[PDB]
C-alpha cells in the first residue's frame, strides 16, 4: 500500500442488535472500530504516503556513537587509542535502538577526526580494526601494526572523512540489546551480579588508532564514530526508556527522585 | 503512550485518533457516561 | 535514476534496496484465536 | 446479539450494554416531505451533518420523593448549536427525532420509569375558579421550559386531566433497574400541517416519570442521575429571514 | 532602586553608554533631527530629554534605549542593559534549554499573556516564583534553582508580549522571572523593606479592588515611608494608612492630594487600605517603606 | 438582447436597463468542492436556498472629493442573515461570490467609477517609521470594515503600496456613466486551501475608486448614491460547533 | 507555439456595417482588434522565441536571500549563528516574487562563506537546518549539534559552496505572500496589530551554522544564501510594488513622500 | 545533450523538465460570458 487509508461514505442506522462502539477490552486486542461504523463519515481518496515511516528509512541516519581521545605526548604518551565497539555511551541513537528486542542490521562507519584547538594539518593517521581474539596493539611502534591479515585503512587529517562498510559478524542469528541471562555457569552471588545481562554475542572487537610518523607529533587528536545502520531487520518491538540513563551496558534507573511520564497539571477536570 | 512518542520522533501528523475507555468498577455498580469531542475553536465546555 | 547498481563483489556494501510496503498489523492489534466480527458484541 | 446497540448519527455515538429492542413510534420512518404533501414553493436547505446529530442535555437527580420531568422537544433545541441557530432564522421546519434516556444503578436498586412521548401535550392550569379572568394559566417557563426541564405537581394526571394508568396508548418504553438502563424511541414528524414553525408550536414532548420509588439500603450510592440524549433525524427548514429569539 | 516600572518608562539616569562591558556610546537627544524623537518636537520634559545622551524611554517601549551612531549596518538604535533598572519583584531573565525546565510545576498558553494574568494564575495555586517567555507563556514553581541554565542579559529578553504591547514577556528560549506576590491583594509583611504594589501593577487597577497589606516587624522603633510612583486621575479612589492598635486613621491620600515623598510615624502595626472606584482607573502605586531598628 | 438582463438567484431578482457584459472570473464557475481536492472527513452542509441570495448593503453618496470605498467579502455577510449565523456556527467555509454595483446618474451627469476584486487585498500601514513597537498597522475596523466599509486615504496606492493604474490586471469592470450604470463581477472560490474559516481569513475584497471625477452643471441632483448587491454563490459549511462572534 | 504570431495579409475596406477599431473598455475585456481588421499589413513569417518569457526561464535565478554573521569571539561568543527562512529581507527577489499571490516550486540553496578580511582558511563548517518545532542548538558545543535524524551539511572554506535541493514543504498546498486575515481567533485590538497578515504556513524553521573546533577560533565568517527557485508555478498575477519597502512582513509605505509611478514632464502637448 | 537523467531517488532533485509551450490569454483578456465577436459592436 503506497497511500495511507480511504473512507468509505456512510450514514445513520436505527436498528438493534449492531454494536461496534462496545469493543471489550479485557481480551488484550484492540479496538477495531473504525468511523464508517460510526457518525456520519464522506468519501474521501487519501493519498498520503507511508514510505517515511518504514524500519529502513527510520534507522538510516547516522548519529554520534564514539568519541576517541588521542594525546601523542612527548613524556606521559601512549601512541595508540583504542575504542570498544558499542551503541550504549550517547543516548540518543541508544534510545532510537533499545525500541526492539531483536535486531539485525549492517553498518557505514565513518569517522571524523579534528584537533584540540581545530585545524586539518596534513597528518595521516592509521584506524585498525582488531577482532575479537586478535592482540590489541600496544604502542606506536608495535607489531601489531602490520596491519598483515588485518584491515586498515590510511587517511590524512585533510582528507575528507573516511567511510567503510560492515557486514553482520554476531555468531547469533541477530543482536539483542536486552539477555535475561548469564554468560556461563557456575554458583552466582547475592552481593553484586556484575555479569546480569551481560551477552557475549555483542562484543565487535575493538577499534584503534595512531599517527603514522617516526619520534613524535605534539597533536591532541580527537575523532568522533558516526555510525549509518542499513539493511536492518527488528524484531519483537520494546516500549521505550521513560528514565535517565544511568551506566553504558546496565539499564539502571533512579530508585528515589522518579521521573514521571507526562508532567502536572492544575486539575484533573481542565484540558489547559 | 507509544503512539505520542512516534509522533515525537516526527513533526507532521494526519489521520484520525481512537481513545478507548475501560471502566473497571463492581459488577452491581451501573451508571451512563458522555465522552464527547469537540473540534477547534473556544476553549473547554462549560456545561455539557 | 540508478541506485540499484553494486561496484563490489560483496553485497553489504549496497545502497537501501528496493522498499517493502508490508504491513501486518493485525499480529499486534488481535492477537486472538475467535476471530472477533466488526459488527458484535466481543463476548457472549 | 439483542441487548448490545450502537447508534451513529452524524459524529457521536451511543454504546449500550443493557438494552431491550429500539421503539419506532407508529412504525413509520421519519422521512423527507414528498412533492404531493408539501405546500411550499421555496427549495428547503438539509444541512444533513450539522443538525443530525445526538445533543446531551443536562442530568436529573433522580431522588426518592421524585414527581417526574417533562419536555417541548422542538422548543429544547431551539437555541444550542448549529440546529437552533438554523430554527431561529428559518420559520418553517420539520424533522423527527431519535431519542435516548440514560438511567444506570447497581444490581441493588430497584424502582422503574415510565419515559413515552406525547403528541401535542398540553400543559393544564390548577385550580378550581371558573371566572375567566382569575383562571389559573401555566406560565411561558411551565408551557416551554426549555433546555432545563419542568417537574410534574400531580403526575398522576400528566398534569392535563388524563391519567397516567391510560398513557400506555402513546409509544412508550420502560426502564427497569433489574432488566435494562436505558429506553430508545424513533418518533418521526407527526403534524396536521406539513411545515410548521419550531418556536410557537412544539409537536410532541417527552415525559419521565418514576411509578416504582427509588430504593435502596444504607450504603449504596444516593446519586442517581437522568440523562437524555436526542437526535434530530431528517431535518428541513423553509422560509429564511431574520433571526428570533422567542 | 531607580525603575519603579516594568518597562523602564520612568528612568532619570546618567547612563550614556549602551553597555558598560563591551557598548557603543549613545548619541545627544538634540542633535537628532533625522529621526521623530528629539529636543525639538518635546519641550519641558515629555519622558525626560534636554542635552544629554542618557538612555530613555519616550515612546512607551520595552526597555529604555538611546540613539547610536549609524555604521551602515541597519541598526541605528540600541536598547540600555542598565543594571540598576528593575523593580523590585523583577529577578531577572534566564535561560531555557529543554525538558528540564527552570520552574517545575504548571504551565499555561494563552493569546492575552500579560504580566499580571501569570503572576495571578500562579498566586491562585500558591506558588513562589511565576515565569514566561516568547510571549505565550507561563511558568509556575516552587524551586530555588531557577538559575540551572544560566544568566541572560535584560536586553535579550525584550520580547513583547501579546495581552499588552508595553511590557516584555521574556523571549525566545529565554524566560523572565517575577515573583507572585507583586499585585497581590494583601499580606503579612514581616521584611526588613520591602515594596507594595496596587491590585494589577502591571496593568491598570480593577474595578471594586479593596485589600488590606499588613506590616509588623518585631521590635522596630519606628518606620519609615516614600512614594516613588503614585498616578490617579480620580478623587473617588484613595489609599489610606491606619494602625491597629486602636484602630484610628493616620493620612488619607487620593488622586488630588500630593503626598510627601518621606516622613517617620512612631508606630509598629501599620497596615495599608486601598478602595477602588468603578468609574476611572490609570495605575497604582509603589509605595516603598522602611524600618529602623 | 445584450444590454438587458435579469440574474435570479434564490428568492431575488435584479434587472437592469443599461448594462455592459457580466465578467466572470479567470474563467471558472464557483462550482463545489471535488473529493479529489477536498480533505475533511465530515459531510457539509448546502442549504442552497437560504444563504445563495442576493443580499444588498447600505449605499454610500459619491461626493466631488470622494477618494473611494472597499470591503473584505467573507467579512461582510458575517452577520447578516442565515448566511451570517450559518458560518458563525461552523469552521470551515468555501463559495463563490456574484457581485452587482448599482450607480445611475443622468445624461448631463459625467464621471467614470473602477470596481474590480483583489484576492488577498492585504491593508498596508501608513508611516515612515521602522522601528516594530512605533510602525504603524492597521486596526481592525480598518482591516475588516464589516458591513459599513472603509474609505481610502491614499487610493493612488490602492492602500496597500500598488499602483492603482496597474490593477487591471485584476477582474474588473467599468462604470462610465454615458455607458451603463451597473457592473457585474462572478468570481469563483480562490484560494490555496479547500476549505477555510471566514471569520479570521477573507479570500478577497471588493474596491470602487472614482478615477474620473463627478461632475454636474448648478442645477442637476446631487446625491448620487453607491449601491452594491453580493450573491453567495455555491456554499458549503462544515465543522458545527458553537457560535462565535469575531 | 514555439514562435509569436504570424501576420495575414491584408487590404483595404469600403463598406458599412464592420466597426473593429470600436471595442468598449467598459465590459472589462482587453481590445481584440487586430492589425489585419486596420491599416493594410503584409504576409510575415515571424519566427521570434518565446521560450525565455516563460515561468521557469523566468525564476531561473538565484540572488541574494540571507546574510548571516558569525563572531566567534573569545570573551563575548556566542558560537552559533541562525537564521529565520524568509525571502522578504532583499528588496529584488521580493519584487520578483511578489507579483503573484500563490507560487509553489522548489529550491537549491547554495551557501558562500567569507571571512572578515576575505580568506579562504580550512576551517570545516557545520550547516543545520532546524525544522520548525524542533529545539535550536545553544552554544557552540550544545546536545543539538549532533544531528541525529536532523539533515546538515559539513564543508570547509577552501572547499566549493555548498548547493542542496529542498522540496515543496508547506503544509498548505502552495505558498502565498499576502495573507488577508489572522492566524488565531479571538478579540482583535485596534491600536497595533502586528498580528495581520502573519501567514503560519511559511515559517520554514531556522537555519544555523556553527564552526567544528575544539577550544575557539578568532574569525567572523559571512555566509551568504543563494536561492534558486525551480519546478515553479504561480497563480493569480498581482500588480508589482511601486513603493520603496520598509519592513520584511509587512508591506507598510510611507503616508507622506509618496513616489509617483510615472516621472515629471515639462507639459502634456509634449512627447520629450 | 542529455539533461533528463536523475541521480537520486527523490524527484525533486532534477532539473528543469521539458519545458511547457501553454498560453491561454483569454482568462485575462476576454472574462466575459457573451463571446463579442471581432467584427461587431460590443454593446447594441
Ligand atoms: C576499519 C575500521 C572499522 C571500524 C568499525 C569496526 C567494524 C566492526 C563494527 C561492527 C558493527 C557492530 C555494531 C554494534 C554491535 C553491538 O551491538 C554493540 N557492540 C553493542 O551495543
Ligand atoms: C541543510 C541546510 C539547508 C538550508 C535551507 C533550509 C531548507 C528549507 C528551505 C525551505 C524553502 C522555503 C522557501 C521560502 C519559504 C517561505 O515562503 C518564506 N519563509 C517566507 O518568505
Ligand atoms: C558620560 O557622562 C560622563 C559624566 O560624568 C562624562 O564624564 C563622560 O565623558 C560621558 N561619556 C560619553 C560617551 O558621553
Ligand atoms: C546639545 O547639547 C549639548 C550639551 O549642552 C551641547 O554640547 C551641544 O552643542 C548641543 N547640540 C546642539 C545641536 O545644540
Ligand atoms: C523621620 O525620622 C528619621 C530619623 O530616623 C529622619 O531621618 C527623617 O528625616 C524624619 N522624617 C522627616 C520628614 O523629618
Amino acid at each position: 500500500a503506497e497511500s495511507a487509508a480511504n473512507t468509505t461514505p456512510s450514514s445513520h442506522r436505527l436498528e438493534t442488535g449492531r454494536v461496534p462502539a462496545l469493543q471489550a477490552a479485557e481480551t488484550g486486542a484492540t479496538s477495531n472500530a473504525t468511523d464508517e461504523n460510526m457518525i456520519e463519515t464522506r468519501c474521501v481518496v487519501n493519498r498520503n504516503g507511508v514510505l517515511e515511516t518504514t524500519i529502513n528509512h527510520f534507522f538510516s541516519r547516522s548519529g554520534l556513537v564514539g568519541v576517541v581521545n588521542l594525546t601523542d605526548g612527548g613524556t606521559d604518551t601512549t601512541g595508540y587509542a583504542t575504542w570498544d565497539i558499542d551503541i550504549m555511551g550517547f543516548v540518543q541513537l541508544r534510545r532510537k535502538c533499545e525500541m526492539f528486542t531483536y535486531m539485525r542490521f549492517n553498518a557505514e562507519f565513518t569517522f571524523v577526526t579534528t584537533t584540540k584547538n581545530g585545524e586539518a594539518r596534513p597528518y595521516m593517521l592509521q584506524y585498525m580494526y582488531v577482532p575479537p581474539g586478535a592482540p590489541k596493539p600496544t604502542g606506536r611502534d608495535a607489531f601489531q601494526w602490520q596491519t598483515a591479515t588485518n584491515p586498515s585503512v590510511f587517511v590524512k587529517l585533510t582528507d575528507p572523512p573516511a567511510q567503510v562498510s560492515v557486514p553482520f559478524m554476531s555468531p547469533a542469528s541477530a543482536y539483542q540489546w536486552f539477555y535475561d541471562g548469564y554468560p556461563t555457569f557456575g554458583q552466582h552471588p547475592e552481593t553484586s551480579n556484575t555479569t546480569y545481562g551481560l551477552c557475549p554475542n555483542n562484543m565487535m572487537g575493538t577499534f584503534a588508532v595512531r599517527v603514522v610518523s617516526r619520534e613524535a607529533s605534539q597533536l591532541k587528536l580527537q575523532t568522533r564514530v558516526y555510525m549509518k545502520l542499513k539493511h536492518v531487520r527488528a524484531w519483537v518491538p520494546r516500549p521505550i526508556r521513560s528514565q535517565p540513563y544511568l551506566l553504558k551496558n546496565f539499564p539502571n534507573y533512579d530508585s528515589s527522585k522518579i521521573t514521571n511520564s507526562a508532567r502536572d497539571r492544575s486539575s484533573i477536570k481542565q484540558a489547559n | 503512550t507509544l503512539v505520542g512518542q512516534i509522533c515525537r520522533y516526527y513533526t507532521q501528523w494526519s489521520g484520525s485518533l481512537k481513545v478507548t475507555f475501560m471502566f473497571t468498577g463492581s459488577f452491581m455498580a451501573t451508571g451512563k457516561m458522555l465522552v464527547a469531542y469537540s473540534p477547534p475553536g473556544s476553549a473547554q465546555p462549560a456545561n455539557r | 535514476n540508478f541506485t540499484n547498481i553494486n561496484y563490489y563483489k560483496d553485497s553489504y556494501a549496497a545502497s537501501a534496496t528496493r522498499q517493502d510496503f508490508t504491513q501486518d498489523p493485525k499480529k499486534f492489534t488481535q492477537p486472538v484465536l475467535d476471530s472477533i466480527r466488526e459488527l458484535s458484541a466481543p463476548l457472549n | 446479539s439483542d441487548r448490545v446497540a450502537q447508534l451513529t448519527v452524524g459524529n457521536s455515538s451511543i454504546t449500550t450494554q443493557e438494552a431491550a429492542n429500539i421503539v419506532l413510534a407508529y412504525g413509520e420512518w421519519p422521512e423527507y416531505c414528498p412533492d404531493t404533501d408539501a405546500t411550499a414553493v421555496d427549495k428547503p436547505t438539509r444541512p444533513d451533518v450539522s443538525v443530525n446529530r445526538f445533543y446531551t442535555l443536562d442530568s436529573k437527580m433522580w431522588q426518592e420523593n421524585s414527581t417526574g420531568w417533562y419536555w417541548k422537544f422542538p422548543d429544547v433545541l431551539n437555541k444550542t448549536g448549529v440546529f437552533g441557530q438554523n430554527a431561529q432564522f428559518h420559520y418553517l421546519y420539520r424533522s423527527g427525532f431519535c431519542l435516548h434516556v440514560q438511567c444506570n444503578a447497581s444490581k441493588f436498586h430497584q424502582g422503574a420509569l415510565l419515559v413515552a412521548v406525547i403528541p401535542e401535550f398540553v400543559i393544564a392550569g390548577r385550580g378550581s375558579n371558573t371566572k375567566p379572568n382569575e383562571a389559573p394559566h401555566p406560565g411561558f417557563t411551565t408551557t416551554f421550559p426549555g433546555t432545563t426541564g419542568a417537574t410534574f405537581h400531580d403526575p398522576y394526571v400528566l398534569d392535563s386531566g388524563v391519567p397516567l394508568s391510560q398513557a400506555l396508548i402513546y409509544p412508550h418504553q420502560w426502564i427497569n433497574l433489574r432488566t435494562n438502563n436505558c429506553a430508545t424511541v424513533i418518533v418521526p414528524y407527526i403534524n396536521a400541517v406539513p411545515f410548521d414553525s419550531a418556536i410557537n408550536h412544539s409537536n410532541f414532548g417527552l415525559i419521565v416519570i418514576p411509578v416504582s420509588p427509588l430504593k435502596y439500603s444504607s450504603g449504596a450510592t444516593t446519586a442517581i442521575p437522568i440523562t437524555i440524549t436526542i437526535a434530530p433525524l431528517n431535518s428541513e427548514f423553509g422560509g429564511l429571514r431574520q433571526a428570533v429569539s422567542q | 532602586p531607580e525603575c519603579f516600572t516594568a518597562n523602564g518608562a520612568d528612568y532619570r539616569g546618567t547612563q550614556n553608554w549602551t553597555a558598560l562591558q563591551g557598548g557603543k556610546p549613545c548619541l545627544f537627544w538634540n542633535e537628532t533631527f533625522q529621526h521623530p524623537y528629539n529636543t525639538l518636537k518635546y519641550p519641558n520634559g515629555e519622558g525626560g530629554l534636554g542635552e544629554h545622551n542618557y538612555c530613555r524611554n519616550p515612546d512607551g517601549d520595552v526597555s529604555p534605549w538611546c540613539y547610536v551612531a549609524e555604521h551602515e549596518d541597519g541598526v541605528y538604535w540600541k536598547y540600555c542593559e542598565i543594571p540598576a533598572c528593575q523593580m523590585p519583584g523583577n529577578l531577572g531573565c534566564y535561560k531555557d534549554h529543554g525538558n528540564p525546565p527552570p520552574l517545575t510545576g504548571t504551565s499555561k498558553t494563552s493569546n492575552k499573556l500579560t504580566i499580571q494574568t501569570c503572576i495571578s494564575f500562579c498566586r491562585s495555586q500558591r506558588f513562589k516564583f511565576a515565569g514566561m517567555e516568547s510571549g505565550y507563556a507561563c511558568f509556575c514553581g516552587n524551586n530555588p534553582d531557577y538559575w540551572k541554565y544560566g544568566e541572560a542579559a535584560s536586553t535579550e529578553c525584550n520580547s513583547v508580549c501579546f495581552g499588552d504591547h508595553t511590557q516584555p514577556c521574556g523571549g525566545d528560549g529565554r524566560i523572565i522571572l517575577f515573583d507572585t506576590l507583586v499585585g497581590a491583594c494583601g499580606g503579612n509583611y514581616s521584611a526588613m523593606s520591602s515594596v507594595v504594589y496596587s491590585p494589577d501593577f502591571p496593568d491598570t487597577y480593577a474595578t471594586g479592588r479593596v485589600c488590606y497589606w499588613t506590616i509588623r516587624v518585631p521590635g522596630a522603633s519606628h518606620i519609615h515611608f516614600s512614594f516613588p510612583l503614585f498616578d490617579i486621575r480620580d478623587s473617588a479612589d484613595m489609599v489610606e494608612l491606619l494602625d491597629g492598635y486602636t484602630h484610628r486613621v493616620l493620612a488619607r491620600f487620593h488622586g488630588r492630594s500630593r503626598p510627601p515623598l518621606s516622613f517617620n510615624v512612631s508606630l509598629d502595626f501599620v497596615i495599608l487600605y486601598f478602595f477602588s472606584d468603578r468609574i476611572n482607573q490609570a495605575q497604582g502605586f509603589a509605595v516603598l517603606y522602611q524600618a529602623v531598628k
